[PDB]
């Protein structure tokens, strides 16, 4: 239920306390732009395809 | 800067300025009119000037007053530089977004009397990768920066 | 007072109860000794203070020169148990007042800061920027010693 | 003795060359630390001293000699990787 | 103790010419005169300077003049003509400092008490040294060594000013470069700035061959026990500075897909806008 940073173990009995980088903001960003480079793609390729 | 030279009067009523075989005459200023509105052109005349550039000056100068040495391989590290990358490409998505907005519109309303009317200090390639370019400048000079530095020193 | 300056003045409690023999039987006049900590109920309450103020005073020199300490080493350095340093430890830190965070299934406890990747990288360049600095201004001094003694 | 090519010490090596006992080696470089002719950082768990040290002294001449053949090879590792970058680079140079 | 000093452009540039003034009979390959400046701080300033007559034999090479009666009327002019002006030194040329500026520099100190010289190099102007400043102390010596004059180190700089810069600018229109050109320019910042790297490290080269061979007597004060503190802090420990890289990564990521794609693709347009435009002017010229 997300309200703890951590993770169990049986062959040890074990909980560990972790933390995370919140530094995707770049790489979430990144692709996000290459859903807009296949939108315009595919429309030059129509543009393309309707004159030669 | 200009310099004059005051005219006689024995000539009055004749042309001033004598002035005979040359053409470097019409450089260097016209008469401009808040000059020529006072006691030019009937009092004195306009005189050409140049420099003596010279050299053993030129360079010295030159180089001793614009210089840094150890500038060139600095690194204004990273902390305010992934914030930079960080920055740039979010706007640049909506950037796409808005060039992506033009490209898939592409009607025949006489698209450059069609642009012309959509005038709005914008996207088509002027908002384009002039941004692209200072990505592309900013990590090459801050990664070959890095990787000289880890050749060099030991 | 010089003892408690800083940098452990090298301490241990058991020299502080055999520094501490007088303040019940003699000196010049000793009486405040007797009045503090030589009472039989306010003196043992502050009794029990005096040894949480010299634990107090040994965890954060540790946390000034040690990355790392084992756990029965922290112990014997404290001169109490290991389950009363661990209960130390715990109040002070959730106190926010010492940064540590402990591993007690192998009983080894850090002190480290948290690492990141940037800062650590952000380290490398200033190391180099203080060096590339550095070897201008000596060069510059040796170039002046030399322009000095040549010509005598 | 070692110029930080690995100056992470063993604590045996201190034992031995102070022949000071195990156990009082900690005390020994905190109070070094206390006075200040050194900088570094101590671990337990592996009882290895870190070392960071800026206090200097005199050099006494063969260890120029030393120190001589390690700035020429800091001189040929600057010198031949500049006419690496030099002779890729120079048509974008001018 | 002076911080540093700032060289007004104009002061250099008048040594430069009186040394071309006596340049026609310049047989003495020195040329003295008085450092005007402007004392603001512990940072000193400079803003003008004059001449004077000044000879020299390196027969008894004690023998020279100043003029004392020079120098009191011409600096009077100038104090008259500018009243925020007034001596902070003097200044020579011929980049070996001669053994008389022991005799000089202590004469002088009774105009300014704090006085400061400085090297100007008239024919050297070519790697890396505008000037120097040099600057007097008198200590017991030292620990254990006998007393002398022994000229120090002030770290000097050329400074600027609001309308004298515009001179700088308009008088040079030569090459004109900006620090922008980013790919060409700051290439080339770290072209030179690694050839001054081998030339400062081939000065130190030269130092230590000079002094472990053992000719000159070895200043054990500052110039290896500075370098003492140097020789410890180039740290390349691996297998973290090797995690280092994917931050290298990070930095190359933002190059690749999104810089070499996006261009691509806008000069893929001015492709099909061009092959549009070719031949519906070719099918209409008909």
């Amino acid at each position: 239920d997300k309200k703890f940073h951590g993770i169990l173990d049986q062959g040890e009995g074990v909980l560990i306390i972790f933390d995370e980088p919140p530094v995707d903001k770049t790489y979430e960003a990144a692709l996000e732009t290459i859903q807009n480079m296949s939108k315009v793609v595919d429309s030059l390729y129509n543009k393309a395809k309707k004159l030669t | 800067i200009d310099a004059f030279r005051l005219i006689n009067a024995n000539m009055m009523v004749l042309g001033h300025e004598p002035r005979q075989t040359t053409s470097n005459l019409g450089h260097l200023n016209k008469p401009s009119i808040q000059a020529l509105i006072h006691g030019l052109n009937r009092h004195y005349y306009s005189i050409t000037i140049n420099y003596r550039k010279n050299e053993l000056e030129q360079k010295m100068l030159l180089n001793l007053h614009k210089k840094s040495w150890m500038e060139g391989l600095t690194l204004q590290d990273y902390s305010e530089h992934c914030k930079h990358n960080e920055s740039v490409v979010k706007e640049m998505l909506e950037l796409a977004k808005n060039y992506n907005k033009a490209v898939e519109e592409e009607d025949k309303m006489t698209p450059e009397q069609l642009a012309i009317k959509n005038v709005g200090k914008q996207d088509p390639k002027r908002h384009l990768e002039e941004h692209v370019d200072v990505l592309m400048t900013s990590n090459i000079v801050q990664c070959l920066a890095a990787m000289l530095d880890t050749v060099v020193f030991k | 007072l010089l003892k408690l300056f800083t940098t452990m003045e090298l301490m241990r409690w058991s020299t502080l109860v055999e520094d501490y023999g007088m303040e019940l039987r003699k000196g010049s006049l000793e009486s405040p000794a007797t009045d503090v900590f030589g009472s039989t109920e306010e003196g043992e309450k502050r009794w029990k203070d005096l040894k949480n103020r010299v634990v107090e005073h040994n965890i954060r020199i540790m946390a000034k020169y040690y990355t790392r300490i084992t756990m029965k080493r922290m112990a014997q350095l404290l001169d109490l148990s290991v389950d009363e340093s661990e209960a130390f430890l715990s109040n002070l830190v959730v106190n926010k007042t010492i940064f540590a965070k402990v591993d007690r299934l192998a009983g080894i406890i850090n002190f480290q800061r948290p690492k990141d990747p940037n800062n650590l990288l952000n380290d490398w360049s200033q190391k180099l920027n203080s060096l590339m600095s550095l070897v201008n201004k000596t060069t510059h001094l040796i170039a002046k010693e030399e322009m000095i003694h040549n010509l005598q | 003795t070692r110029p930080a090519n690995h100056r992470q010490l063993t604590f045996e090596e201190i034992a031995k060359s102070a022949k000071i006992t195990v156990n009082e080696v900690e005390l020994l470089v905190m109070k070094a630390l206390s006075v200040g002719l050194v900088k570094g950082s101590i671990d337990e768990v592996d009882k290895r001293v870190h070392m960071t040290w800026v206090q200097p002294r005199v050099l006494d001449l063969q260890q120029i000699k030393g120190m001589k053949d390690r700035l020429e090879f800091w001189c040929t590792d600057v010198k031949s990787m500049e006419m690496l970058v030099e002779h890729q680079a120079h048509d974008i140079l001018t | 103790a002076v911080q540093k000093v700032v060289v007004h452009p104009l002061v250099l540039l008048s040594v430069v010419d009186h040394f071309n003034r006596i340049g026609k009979v310049g047989n003495q390959k020195r040329v003295v005169g008085v450092l005007l400046g402007s004392w603001q701080k512990k940072v000193l300033d400079v803003s003008n300077s004059f001449a004077v007559p000044f000879d020299e034999d390196d027969k008894d090479d004690s023998v020279w003049f100043l003029d004392h009666d020079y120098l009191e009327n011409m600096y009077g002019m100038f104090k008259k003509v500018n009243a925020r002006e007034r001596i902070v030194g003097w200044y020579h040329t011929g980049p070996k400092l001669h053994k008389n500026d022991i005799a000089i520099n202590e004469l002088m100190k009774r105009y300014c008490p704090n006085s400061v010289l400085v090297i100007i190099d008239v024919k050297p102007k070519d790697l890396g040294l505008p000037t120097e400043a040099y600057i007097s102390v008198e200590e017991v010596h030292d620990d254990g060594t006998p007393t002398s004059k022994t000229f120090e180190h002030v770290t000097s700089e050329i400074g600027a000013e609001e309308a004298e810069e515009v001179g700088v600018e308009h008088l040079l229109r030569d090459i004109k470069d900006t620090t922008v050109g980013t790919l060409s320019q700051r290439i080339t910042n770290q072209v030179h700035g690694l050839k001054g790297l081998n030339s400062k490290l081939l000065d130190i080269r030269s130092y230590l061959e000079k002094v472990a061979t053992g000719k000159l007597p070895i200043n054990h004060q500052i110039i290896y026990q500075l370098q003492d503190v140097f020789n410890l802090l180039p740290d390349v420990s691996l297998q973290e500075f090797v995690k280092a890289f994917y931050l290298k990564t990070n930095d190359q990521m933002v190059v690749v897909y999104l810089a070499s794609l996006i261009r691509s693709v806008v000069a893929l347009h001015n492709l099909i806008n061009n092959k549009i435009a070719n031949r519906d002017a070719e099918k209409k010229e008909g």
